[PDB]
């Protein structure tokens, strides 16, 4: 049969993946340090990619792309977009950003600075300000804060969109058909973090939708009722464009085609939408969790698309981006 | 002209040496009886091929080579084989019983009793050199003799020939081609002891050679002959600059100057293309752009690792056959826009290129097809550290239980030598990390 | 790289004789020592086990030892009996009465010097001796007591040579006397200290294989010895034939023995058929790892493999062999220790045994072997707690303390196996 | 991309391309370590022979 190891005990998605694998009866879980595995569910940090693919006669597959951190760290993402010609400093869907160390971009930020609201943040701690000196006093990124978001009604409230994307070992790009809007319960106040930060913990509330999560069916119905457009037309075209642009840009650096081991990886893309129905990329998460109600579906999809394609057993929930 | 002496230690060193000198003779037009009709200077000369071959008054061209093994069965095949007349009997040195896959037995117990004989035989070769450059040393990491006797010999060569360069061709262990279970121990012990004595070392992972023979030569079960004839092609392309007219890598010192900016980090990655089956009925010849592009494919490297996730310190392209500079530069230009090639900040982003117009020679009856052009890329990249990490991890697994350690202590080695050698490797891994 | 073979006592000489029959047949040597083979592979390493005498004669490098003449008279009259060097028959008249003390301390001590004289003469005409292999049982008196005395004396004279034994472990199911557990416990302590590799052959497993698998209603000692001689041929294949492996006794011990005391191997063989049917590689590989094909009555699933050698003989697909070896390791993933990387070796030899187109021999260094020493220890203690049958040994000058120490040492060995089973 | 140090002969040629610029133990000691290991082997053998003598 097939064999796998679990090295990230703290991953909700792959705990569910491991559950499904064992429930097929054709997969056996080994101890964490057993080298004779087919499938590694790896740790988030310091994953030993250099030890993969050297076991005689074993096809080895891992659930992370070596090098994908370039996309999934804030400063890395800014640097990648500015320095990659297929993305450009003139990239229209990524907010004007600058890398600041406490290679440094302090002077050019001050130049452009000289609506002037910016947000300072890091993947390591969030400050939204209108004044340049306060941000600097507070590796970090200073990003143009989107002053005019699209506000849901009733509530006059901000949101962000999470899209889940699975890249398999052939570098097919699969967008999960279900995304989530993570909303603020407080009304937006441009004149208190709760109304400006949409994170679930910060909000955790529940007054308009359960757990401050709106799914695509309701959001599309809202776009029809209030703005006479659809989610596919006004938003999803841009999201699919941005996902494909990002992942195609790094494909030569990370692809495991013709490599002695194979990778897939699940990504969490986070977007903002402004009042002109323009979509902005905010961040890419390399180890996403999932919404509670979508776990069953997406995790089964990961097994169907990313694992059983390499290790076959004895309608698609994904949109293939091409 | 400055001479080079090749030294082949243990089974892997000897059998690879056989393959190399067979190929050298074909490249230079030397018959197995030592005669070389194209050489119009009888009994001497200072041509480039004389760096590897001396000459007798009878016109025989004799390899500047010593073969050493602690049991006789491998070298006896040299003594009775096709090229038996090529070597003088003093060049072929055998003991009675081998090191039994045990570094300590090759280094201490048996090495102590044969090292003075080996050095005497080398001295006899050195005495016939007008300007000896140094040594090329072929051996396995994993064998008791290849690991243990080699490291003893390298120490004594540094004593007896202090100003001479020493290059290594080292076979790194792969379970797919018969390994002893203790080869991680032997590899770490020999790398620790040899590190300061070697100026530049070319590692060849048997796993990579094995897989190239399976995929490109369509050999289901590669034998040592298949493996060694491929290895010898790569060795020949590395040493061709010492044996033919040229301006690049013309002496052993230049390998260090061009490939090794930091002394400890002296393990260049070799990549070779194309490798084409001679049984392949229909074959289309590959261009300069295609073989150069193939140099950045992990499937063609001598050690499987991923250079996209390291940094380059130096890069040398060695072409053989129908290649002109204009095509090389056009190919490099295209490759730079499409591949992840990152150099360390304190090195130029460049390539040293050597072209020899003679296409690669193939052994008649071999598995390798004759091609119009081929290339060997030598790059010092931090990605080769992956091979050290793999080996150090296997060492750690066994050493935590002291498995098999009593065999080494039984030969008079102290247990502290294990952890001393492992700590040197830990610092080596850290060195690559800081650079990369 | 010569090996010197010694066979001691009744079991040792009957199994040894069959071994020499089997490998003489494999090397093309007829009952008169003349070579009549058709392949140069038969002669390439013939000197490992045979001396060459003038007349194109090959003589086993074998010393036949016993404290009574009967079994060695049967050897000399047996098939291939004339092949042995007549000077190499060393025997007394008294017997050892199934008594370790008589073999080790009284009767055997009177004879051991003349055996060492023959060992010395064989070793002196060796270009480069590898070491010794001894065939004996542990449950009698000569093989067990004089055999281990011999090992101790050989170690003293040749401290840097390898010593291997093929040791037959007694079982109450196939027993001659009740004192076998005493004789075996006393011997096991000697083997722990003075051999580098011991192939543990359990008469219980041999009987069960003959009755259950070979469908032999009434197995005889000859039937048991057919299985042993086949296994000994298979384990020595890599010494006897020009393998690509380049293996000698020391290399084998280095690769198989991670801790000096844990050198007791479970051997196995396939096929075992109750036949002209072709055996496929999947069948060969599955059988050779099956407990029912192993010759120590221990369940490998009760322990963990430290090291494994699997030797295949005949013309077969190497690629299919590797696929099956990987598959079987997947099925036994829990049963290999993970702190010895790549601890399963696959070897292949082109020459098949007689009557088979392909076969496979298994050699496992498993912690489950502790079950064998536990059984012996139990049978020992049931008698020793009442000092039953001890007068046979104290009458030869032994003290009860020597029994207490031997039992303590074997229980220690069991503890060590358990320590690494849980590592 | 600049080509420098171009050398040509009948056998071939060589040159350098730049894409971007940048931004021991003595004999006595060896003999000692070999002799120390030999002495340890001798001590271990002498312990064996003493054990066998007992
Ligand atoms: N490529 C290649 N590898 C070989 C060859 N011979 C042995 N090896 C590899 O070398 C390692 C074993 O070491 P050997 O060179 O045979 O041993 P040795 O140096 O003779 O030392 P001892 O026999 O232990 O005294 C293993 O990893 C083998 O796979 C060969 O001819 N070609
Ligand atoms: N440039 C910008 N303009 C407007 N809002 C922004 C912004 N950058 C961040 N935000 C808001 O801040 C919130 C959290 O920011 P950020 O995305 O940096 O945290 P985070 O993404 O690291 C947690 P997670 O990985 O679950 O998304 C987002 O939900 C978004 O609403
Ligand atoms: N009777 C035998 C036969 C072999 C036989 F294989 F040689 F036939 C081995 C054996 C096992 C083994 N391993 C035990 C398990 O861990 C890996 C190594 N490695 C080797 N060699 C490797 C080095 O070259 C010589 C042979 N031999 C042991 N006993
Ligand atoms: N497999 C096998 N076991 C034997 C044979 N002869 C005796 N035995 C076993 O060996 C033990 C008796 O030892 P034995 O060799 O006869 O005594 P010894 O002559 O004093 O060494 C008992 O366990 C018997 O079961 C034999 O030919 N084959
Ligand atoms: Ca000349
Ligand atoms: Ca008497
Ligand atoms: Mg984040
Ligand atoms: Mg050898
Ligand atoms: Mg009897």
């Amino acid at each position: 049969m097939y064999t796998f190891v679990v090295r990230d005990e703290n991953s909700s998605v792959y705990a569910e993946v491991s559950r499904l694998l064992l429930a097929t009866g054709q997969w056996k879980r080994l101890r964490k340090d057993n080298p004779r595995f087919n499938l590694m569910l790896g740790e988030r940090n310091r994953l030993p990619f250099g030890r993969l693919g050297h076991e005689p006669g074993l096809v080895q597959l891992v659930n992370y792309y070596r090098g994908a951190d370039k996309l999934c760290r804030k400063a890395s993402l800014v640097k990648l977009i500015k320095t990659s010609p297929e993305l450009s400093e003139s990239c229209t869907w990524f907010p004007e950003s600058y890398v600041i160390y406490p290679t440094d971009e302090r002077e050019v930020f001050l130049a452009a600075y000289n609506g002037n609201v910016w947000i300072a943040k890091s993947s390591a701690g969030i400050l939204i300000s209108s004044e340049a000196s306060e941000l600097l006093d507070f590796v970090h990124v200073i990003q143009k804060y989107l002053e005019k978001p699209l506000l849901l009604e009733p509530g006059h409230r901000k949101f962000d969109i999470r899209s889940w994307v699975l890249v398999d070992h052939l570098y097919n790009i699969y967008l999960y058909r279900e995304g989530v809007l993570r909303t603020s319960s407080e009304p937006y106040n441009s004149a208190d973090k709760t109304c400006h930060l949409t994170n679930h913990c910060i909000q955790k509330y529940g007054r308009y939708e359960e757990g401050n999560e709106m799914f695509f069916e309701e959001f599309n119905q809202y776009l029809m009722d209030a703005l006479n457009t659809t989610l596919e037309n006004s938003i999803l075209l841009q999201i699919k464009h941005i996902i494909r642009s990002c992942l195609m840009c790094i494909e030569p650096a990370i692809s495991t085609k013709h490599l002695h081991y194979q990778s897939f990886q699940l990504f969490g893309f986070d977007f903002m939408v402004d009042e002109e129905l323009k979509v902005w990329l905010i961040e890419v998460n390399g180890a996403p969790a999932c919404a509670q109600k979508l776990y069953a579906e997406l995790c089964q999809g990961i097994v169907d698309v990313a694992i059983s394609s390499v290790f076959p057993l004895a309608t698609s929930i994904f949109i293939k981006l091409h | 002209m400055r001479e080079c002496i090749s030294i082949h230690v243990g089974q892997a060193g000897v059998q690879i040496g056989n393959a190399c000198w067979e190929l050298y003779c074909l490249e230079h037009g030397i018959q197995p009886d030592g005669q070389m009709p194209s050489d119009k200077t009888i009994g001497g000369g200072d041509d480039s091929f004389n760096t590897f071959f001396s000459e007798t008054g009878a016109g025989k061209h004799v390899p500047r080579a010593v073969f050493v093994d602690l049991e006789p069965t491998v070298i006896d095949e040299v003594r009775t084989g096709t090229y038996r007349q090529l070597f003088h009997p003093e060049q072929l040195i055998t003991g009675k019983e081998d090191a039994a896959n045990n570094y300590a037995r090759g280094h201490y117990t048996i090495g102590k009793e044969i090292i003075d004989l080996v050095l005497d035989r080398i001295r006899k070769l050195a005495d016939q050199c007008t300007g000896l450059q140094g040594f090329l040393v072929f051996h396995s990491f994993g064998g008791g003799t290849g690991s243990g006797f080699t490291s003893l010999l390298m120490e004594r060569l540094s004593v007896d020939y202090g100003k001479k360069s020493k290059l290594e061709f080292s076979i790194y262990p792969a379970p797919q081609v018969s390994t002893a279970v203790v080869e991680p121990y032997n590899s770490i012990l020999t790398t620790h002891t040899t590190l300061e004595h070697s100026d530049c070392a070319f590692m060849v992972d048997n796993e990579a050679i094995y897989d190239i023979c399976r995929r490109n030569l369509d050999i289901e079960r590669p034998t040592y002959t298949n493996l060694n004839r491929l290895i010898s092609q790569i060795v020949s392309s590395i040493t061709a600059s010492l044996r033919f007219d040229g301006a690049l890598n013309v002496d052993l010192t230049e390998f260090q100057t061009n490939l090794v900016p930091y002394p400890r980090i002296h393990f260049p990655l070799a990549t070779y293309a194309p490798v084409i089956s001679a049984e392949k009925a229909y074959h289309e010849q590959l261009s300069v752009a295609e073989i150069t592009n193939a140099c950045f494919e992990p499937a063609n490297q001598m050690v499987k690792c991923d250079p996209r996730h390291g940094k380059y310190m130096a890069c040398c392209l060695l072409y053989r056959g129908d290649v002109v500079p204009k095509d090389v530069n056009a190919a490099i230009a295209t490759i730079k826009t499409k591949r992840s090639i990152q150099f360390v900040d304190w090195c130029p982003t460049g390539f040293k290129v050597g072209i020899n117009y003679q296409p690669p020679t193939v052994v008649p009856g071999g598995d390798l097809a004759k091609v119009q052009r081929a290339v060997c890329m030598l790059s010092n990249t931090t990605a080769i550290a992956e091979a050290w990490a793999r080996l150090d991890h296997k060492f750690d697994l066994m050493y935590a239980k002291r498995a098999f350690v009593h065999w080494y202590v039984g030969e008079g080695m102290e247990e502290g030598e294990f952890s001393e050698a492992r700590e040197d490797m830990a610092a080596l891994e850290k060195d690559y990390e800081e650079v990369g | 790289r010569e090996i010197v073979h010694i066979q001691a006592g009744q079991c040792g000489n009957q199994i040894g004789a069959k071994f020499w029959e089997v490998i003489s047949d494999e090397h093309g040597i007829d009952p008169t020592g003349s070579y009549h083979g058709d392949s140069d592979l038969q002669l390439e390493r013939i000197n490992v086990y045979y001396n060459e005498a003038t007349g194109n004669k090959y003589v086993p490098r074998a010393i036949l030892v016993d404290l009574e003449p009967g079994t060695m008279d049967s050897v000399r009259s047996g098939p291939f009996g004339q092949i042995f060097r007549p000077d190499n028959f060393v025997f007394g008249q008294s017997g050892a009465g199934n008594n370790w003390a008589k073999g080790h301390y009284t009767e055997g001590a009177e004879l051991v010097d003349s055996v060492l004289d023959v060992v010395r003469k064989e070793s002196e005409s060796c270009d480069c001796l590898q070491g010794f292999q001894l065939t004996h049982s542990l449950g009698g008196g000569t093989g067990s007591g004089m055999g281990t005395l011999l090992i101790s004396k050989i170690r003293e004279e040749y401290p840097d040579r390898i010593m291997n034994t093929f040791s037959v472990m007694p079982s109450p199911k196939v027993s001659d006397t009740v004192v076998e557990p005493y004789n075996a416990t006393l011997s096991v302590h000697q083997l722990v200290e003075n051999t580098d590799e011991t192939y543990c052959i359990d008469n219980e497993a041999l009987y069960d294989i003959c009755f259950r698998t070979l469908k032999l209603t009434t197995p005889t000692y000859g039937d048991l010895n057919h299985l042993v001689s086949a296994t000994m041929s298979g384990v020595t294949t890599c010494l006897r034939f020009p393998g690509q492996l380049n293996a000698d006794l020391r290399k084998l011990a280095v690769n198989m023995v991670p801790f000096p005391r844990l050198h007791f191997f479970m051997p196995g063989f396939a096929p075992l058929t109750s036949q002209y049917r072709a055996l496929t590689v999947p069948e060969l590989t599955q059988q050779m790892f099956d407990s029912k094909n192993m010759m120590a009555a221990c369940d490998p699933r009760h322990g963990r493999y430290l090291t494994v050698a699997a030797i295949f003989r005949g013309r077969m697909s190497m690629k299919e062999v590797d696929e099956q070896m990987l598959n079987v390791q997947n099925k036994n993933s829990s049963y290999f220790v993970e702190w010895i990387p790549n601890n399963v070796k696959t070897a292949v030899c082109d020459i098949p045994p007689r009557g088979l187109k392909m076969s496979a021999t298994f050699i496992g260094n498993s912690t489950a072997i502790q079950e064998l020493f536990k059984r012996i220890s139990e049978q020992f203690t049931a008698m020793f707690r009442r000092k039953a049958f001890l007068h046979w040994y104290t009458g030869e000058g032994m003290d009860e303390m020597e029994f207490t120490e031997a039992e303590s040492n074997m229980n220690d060995l069991v503890s060590e196996y358990q320590q690494y089973q849980d590592a | 991309m600049e080509v420098i140090e171009l050398n040509k002969c009948t056998s071939g040629q060589s040159f350098e391309v730049i894409l971007k610029p940048p931004s021991d133990p003595s004999l006595e000691e060896i003999q000692k370590k070999l002799e120390a290991a030999e002495e340890r082997r001798k001590y271990q053998e002498a312990e064996l022979l003493k054990h066998l003598a007992e």
